[PDB]
RNA sequence: UUGAGUGCAGAAGAGGAGAGUGGAAUUCCAUGUGUAGCGGUGAAAUGCGUAGAUAUAUGGAGGAACACCAGUGGCGAAGGCGGCUCUCUGGUCUGUAACUGACGCUGAGGCUCGAAAGCGUGGGGAGCAAACAGGAUUAGAUACCCUGGUAGUCCACGCCGUAAACGAUGAGUGCUAAGUGUUGGAGGGUUUCCGCCCUUCAGUGCUGCAGCAAACGCAUUAAGCACUCCGCCUGGGGAGUACGACCGCAAGGUUGAAACUCAAAGGAAUUGACGGGGGCCCGCACAAGCGGUGGAGCAUGUGGUUUAAUUCGAAGCAACGC
């Protein structure tokens, strides 16, 4: 419990999914929630519809805990990312620190075969 | 409809009280041109309304009209194959036009045995936030702004 | 001495080989935090997860490739060459002229270099992925789709010597209107020139006279006017097959016909038609409403079964109260 209180919250989203984690300022975990976690199936993850709910399940099972404060992580810029702030700011939190990180190489490995579709 | 913007038919008052809108309200009670019948039922509602707590016979129906107007309303303005409906401002004369729907094209499920006890009552009901067509602006205001961050950009 | 070469003075440059080095990113391993899913598709499934996954912070291992700079920019005879530091070393351009004095060009035979894939010997595997396994799609799918996965892709030393190895344009030199960018120089006017303006050398694009071309097009980087030298062609198949010869461990490479068939095969352009190509318009075609059909009962019209006969036609819109 502990009421850290000051954290940072993680967007990882895909194509086809979203994760989004409210950790501390480690970032030690303290709750995480899934578009499929919520009862999606499908292809209907990569709405941000299932992004708002993922984001509200989260801040319940982290101000639990005590939380005044948050910042923003972004991976995997997809649709997802877009509105889980604006329904991260609704439930009651602090954002004051926005960032997007994406793991960009610099040339090392190959991607796979393109799709023939 | 493909080209321009179409004309929009302003109509006729009243014989007695000169309202187009109760005019209009007279028009969506009508069924098969018997405008007759519909016009004395809807004048037999207002004379229940002047008995059981006659307060206005039109502010009744003006409050009728508070409880139900919605101001809110999703509309599926997808643009790339997407199912983003966007809460939408709605026109002004297709704001009163649902008004009226709610009221009247409810008012078929009272089920009481006097023919009209479904209408004067019912609309003697929506002037003080009674009336279930108040709760369907209500649940409709709900469903509203379930995507209010993801669609309001556009 | 005008062509052709060494002077001395400079300049640019992913030219080549050898030796070291930098960070990010993926994958694996360790640690902490943290629970029910993660991943994938048009839709699903195979698959991984309570033997604690995915995710998030900390380190540790190893391989491969060099994010912005990057530009119709540069270098080289072509194939090709982009992180950074150093040793050896090739080539091009600009000035100038004391010095050699026609020493040149092309070049059958011969030699050298030569993308990927492939072969032998010895190392290493981070990804990716022929062959292969499984799931899915389909009438069927020994494919496209998803999950895995070896040889290979890397280095050293040898071999083969092919490509749509292309500007599908052999090489050397001379001559023949302009305009416009840009890479590297030299000179002059002017000048805190670092800008700017004029003149001139080598590349490098773009547009356009004459001229050529069947057309498309080309056009001082000619497919124009010419000279010198080399290579190749003579209807389409048969076929770069057969024999002979040479090279290679092997796949194969180089040189290279006839018997017999056909009356065509081929280039460029014009008009239609079509596309599962594109841009614009218009209609109760969508969207907004109102009333319906498909549910029930009956009338009526077709298909099917029938009898001896159920007389004929009409079959998507555009047949079925015809």
């Amino acid at each position: 419990k502990k009421n850290i209180e000051s954290g940072v919250a993680h967007i990882h989203s895909t194509f086809n999914n979203t994760i989004v984690m409210i950790t501390d300022t480690h970032g030690n975990a303290l709750a995480w929630s899934s578009a499929g976690s919520l009862g999606f199936k499908g292809s209907k993850k990569s709405t941000p519809f299932a992004a708002q709910m993922a984001a509200e399940a989260a801040t319940k099972v982290a101000m639990e805990h005590g939380l005044k404060t948050v910042d923003v992580t972004v991976k995997g810029p997809g649709s997802g990312r877009e509105a889980a702030i604006r329904s991260l700011q609704a439930t009651g939190l602090e954002v004051t620190a926005i960032r997007d990180v994406t793991p960009v190489p610099h040339n090392g490995c190959r991607p796979p075969k393109r799709r023939r579709v | 409809p493909r080209k321009g913007p179409v004309a929009k038919r302003d109509v006729l008052p009243d014989p007695i009280y000169n309202s187009k809108l109760v005019t209009r309200l007279i028009n969506r009670v009508m069924v098969d041109g018997k405008r007759g019948i519909a016009a004395n039922i809807i004048y037999n509602s207002f004379d229940i309304i002047k008995e059981s707590t006659g307060n206005d016979p039109l502010e009744v129906f003006e409050q009728a009209m508070k409880n139900v107007m919605p101001v809110l309303e999703v509309k599926a303005r997808r643009v790339g194959g997407s199912n983003y409906q966007v809460p939408v401002e709605v026109r002004p004369e297709r704001r009163t036009t649902l008004g009226l729907r709610w009221v009247v094209n409810y008012a078929r499920l009272r089920g009481e045995h006097t023919m009209e006890e479904r209408l004067a009552k019912e609309i003697m009901d929506a002037a003080n936030n009674t009336g279930a067509s108040v709760k369907k602006r209500e649940d409709t205001h709900k469903m509203a702004d379930a995507n209010r961050a993801f669609a309001h950009y556009r």
